[PDB]
This record gives structure tokens, C-alpha cells and sequence, in this order.
């Protein structure tokens, strides 16, 4: 019935950069002044920014600020910083004296530009525990870089694996503003123990890093 | 009032 | 004052979610409060709004569903929602949204996994870091949490003394329907042999925590 529709979806912008996102309201909110603006941080809960569009709460630093009139509605920073990376809701009210609704906006993502960072690549064999109940999980961990955009390959003595691997990564660091990025080759057991050099290639750009590990010697 | 809905 | 958070975790399909939220440091009668869902990587959907004096409205999607109530003897307020699907997985909220007004408040959230698998508790493996660094001084050491469900797995390293440069993973699906994640952190190689390094993985769905000391080779 009621509908927010934010833009952009998703944004990139340098530290100290001015950042705004609009909230546009399908229809007048309550009185006209019941707008919030929401902040969510990777794993965290939303945090409330500003209340009635432009009324900015003591817990939130000052270079957050609300505006707009009617059923436009805009959230401003002024000078970004690395742990603004987050993504952020308007929320509107809405009703009658005998009807009461909420509506969020679909959300922005505000990403932080950043110079390029070249990860830290470690490769970890499977552990003896694990070993012990026949699967085998070696993990290769890129470790803070930027930009997001990379391909990890793995190599078993030399033969390029497909299909039994997996990838998971963070959220940019709301520090340093880099990604981390974990692969995990799954083998059983016993094809762990017919092969000895496992190696996690990195590609980015024009360079390649290869990190690797023979089984069974240190 | 601060809300809708309340009568 | 606070907003506690109950229930919830993993239900059958068709099946019900019951989800209250204890008020402390104030009455449930005093505010009117919502009941919001996210589900895992997409936004913030609103369900219902249980208004100050006790009236219950409904966003039109969830209106066949969904009942709001609240309990001024137990100071608390209720969501309650059937007919439970796959697409109604999501971490749940009650909060006033404090959308005109300075007060606002949340409960902490809860995960609601509609699923028919049963609980199962994680494997714990080590990450060990190589006694002598390869990597200029600094090594990465970590914990694999493999074969779990449903979520969440919460980490730690040293019961919380350890946050810098740790990097817990988003846990993902393998193909046998059951979780992994891994958590890692990079230290100074220097205090391998002087600092204990413990992750603390906690699984409150089954019940399970484990303290694993990870240590050299």
C-alpha cells in the first residue's frame, strides 16, 4: 500500500566525501514530520540516526544531518568517514486517526573508496583432528585487501581444481576500509593423503601470488 | 499526537 | 531501559513462531512498538504496529498471519505468525521506531529459521599458525567451525580480550544442507610461544559452546 523508494541502491565515496541519499514517500507521512533515518553496520542491529527528518540523536556524530519537506526526504554526510561503511534506511509513518503503518525504504549501500591493498595470502593444511574423521578442509585466507574484485584458484600437484571449493568474505573493514576473503578446498580424506603440493592462487589485476604447502613436512 | 492510530 | 528478546530459532514449515520481548525500566503500556523482520543479506520489512492504546494494525502482506498482542501484567508484547515458509526466515525485531519522536528502542533480534533439518552441533578444528612466520613477521592463526545448523555461531578470541584483527567469516551452505564458517586473526609472531590463543565458539541452538586453545605446528 505505502511505499519509501530510496536512491541510489548503492553508492562509492572517498573519506571525506559528501554523501546523500534521498527517500522519496508514496504518500504524506504523519503530520509530515514522522521520518527516521536507520544505520546498519555488518552483523550489528539498525541504529537509529535522525528522528522527525531532521532532528539528529545525541549518541549520532554531528555530520549527519536530515532535510526534506512534503514526501521528499534526504540524509546527508557531511565529511564521510571509514566506519560510515553501512547500509541505510528511511522509515516513514503513516495512518489516519484509525490506521498506523510503517514503511522502509529498500536501503543504500554506502561503499569507501580506497587505495589498493595487496592481501596477505596464508594457506592452512587440515589439522590431525580433522583428519581423523577422513575429510580433509584446506583453507587459503586473503587477508585485507582492496579492491573486492579477485580470483582464487586452487592446484592439487599442479592440476587445477573445479568444483570443490568455496569462498566467503567480509564486509569492508570499518577501520582500514579492505575486504578479507577465505577459500576452502574440500577433499576427502583419502584423495588428501594421494596427493602433496596444494597451492592457492591469487589473481588481481596484472599480478599473480601463489601460496603453497607440501603434506606432511615440517 | 505523536502517533496515528490513536483514535 | 531495555527491550529483551525471546523466542523464536528454528521452526517447521507450516508451522508457528511465538516472539515476545520483556520490557525493563518502563511498561509495555507506555509506547507503542512494531514488530520488523530482515531477512539474511536484504533489507528491513515491517510486519505490525501495536499502538499505545492497544490497536493492532497490520502491514497488508502479513495481515492473514500475523497477530500482535501485548501483556501489561507480564509488561510484555507478543508476535505471533502461521502457515510458516522458507521465505519467512529472518532475524526478528520488536522495537519502538522512534520515527517522530526521541524515544526509540530494540530488542537485541532473534533468528527465525523455518526449516524441516534438526539441530546439530559444530566441529571445531584449528587454523595453526607454522611455528616460524612465512609472512614477515606476523602470523594468522584461526578456528574452522564445520557442520552445523541452523544459525547462529558466535566467535570470540580469548573470551573477548582479543578483537584486533580478527575477521569472522559469513558462514556458508555447503552442499550437505549444513553450515561452515571460519574465524581468523593475525598476531605478532613474536608471542606464539607467550600468548594462549582460545577462539570461543558458541552455538545456542544446540547448546554447545567450545573453548579450543590453538597452538603452534
Amino acid at each position: 500500500d505505502i511505499q519509501m523508494t530510496q536512491s541510489p541502491s548503492s553508492l562509492s565515496a572517498s573519506v571525506g566525501d559528501r554523501v546523500t541519499i534521498t527517500c522519496r514517500a508514496s504518500q504524506s507521512v504523519w503530520r509530515n514530520k514522522n521520518v527516521a533515518w536507520y544505520q546498519q553496520k555488518p552483523g550489528k542491529a539498525p541504529k537509529r540516526l535522525i528522528y522527525a527528518i531532521a532532528s539528529l540523536y545525541s549518541g549520532v556524530p554531528s555530520r549527519f544531518s536530515g532535510s526534506g519537506s512534503g514526501t521528499d526526504f534526504t540524509l546527508t554526510i557531511s565529511s564521510l568517514q571509514p566506519e560510515d561503511f553501512a547500509t541505510y534506511y528511511c522509515v516513514g509513518h503513516y495512518g489516519s486517526e484509525n490506521d498506523a503503518y510503517y514503511a522502509f525504504g529498500q536501503g543504500t549501500k554506502v561503499e569507501i573508496k580506497r587505495t589498493v591493498a595487496a592481501p596477505s595470502v596464508f594457506i592452512f593444511p587440515p589439522s590431525d583432528e580433522q583428519l581423523k574423521s577422513g575429510t580433509a578442509s584446506v583453507v587459503c585466507l586473503l587477508n585485507n585487501f582492496y579492491p573486492r574484485e579477485a580470483k582464487v584458484s586452487w592446484y592439487v600437484d599442479n592440476a587445477l581444481q573445479s568444483g570443490n571449493s568455496q569462498e566467503s568474505v567480509t564486509e569492508q573493514d570499518s577501520k582500514d576500509s579492505t575486504y578479507s576473503l577465505s577459500s576452502t578446498l574440500t577433499l576427502s580424506k583419502a584423495d588428501y593423503e594421494k596427493h602433496k603440493v596444494y597451492a592457492c592462487e591469487v589473481t588481481q589485476g596484472t599480478t599473480s601470488v601463489t601460496k603453497s604447502f607440501n603434506r606432511g613436512e615440517c | 499526537a505523536g502517533h496515528a492510530g490513536a483514535g | 531501559v531495555q527491550l529483551v528478546e525471546s523466542g523464536g530459532g528454528l521452526v517447521q514449515p507450516g508451522g508457528s513462531l511465538r516472539l515476545s520481548c520483556t520490557a525493563s525500566g518502563f511498561s509495555i503500556d507506555s509506547y507503542g512498538f512494531s514488530w520488523v523482520r530482515q531477512a539474511p543479506g536484504k533489507g528491513l520489512e515491517h510486519i505490525g504496529y501495536l499502538t499505545a492504546g492497544g490497536r493492532a494494525f497490520y502491514a497488508s502482506w502479513a495481515k492473514s498471519r500475523s497477530t500482535i498482542t501485548r501483556n501489561t501484567n507480564e509488561n510484555t508484547v507478543t508476535l505471533k505468525m502461521n502457515s510458516l515458509r522458507a521465505e519467512d526466515t529472518a532475524v526478528y525485531y520488536c522495537a519502538k521506531l522512534g520515527s517522530g519522536n526521541p524515544v526509540a528502542i530494540w530488542g537485541q533480534g532473534t533468528l527465525v529459521t523455518v526449516s524441516s533439518a534438526s539441530t546439530k552441533g559444530p566441529s571445531v578444528f584449528p587454523l595453526a599458525p607454522s611455528s616460524k612466520s612465512t609472512s614477515g613477521g606476523t602470523a594468522a592463526l584461526g578456528c574452522l567451525v564445520k557442520d552445523y545448523f541452523p544459525e547462529p555461531v558466535t566467535v570470540s578470541w580469548n573470551s573477548g580480550a582479543l578483537t584486533s584483527g580478527v575477521h569472522t567469516f559469513p558462514a556458508v551452505l555447503q552442499s550437505s544442507g549444513l553450515y561452515s564458517l571460519s574465524s581468523v586473526v593475525t598476531v605478532p609472531s613474536s608471542s606464539l610461544g607467550t600468548q594462549t590463543y582460545i577462539c570461543n565458539v558458541n552455538h545456542k541452538p544446540s547448546n554447545t559452546k567450545v573453548d579450543k586453545k590453538v597452538e603452534p605446528k
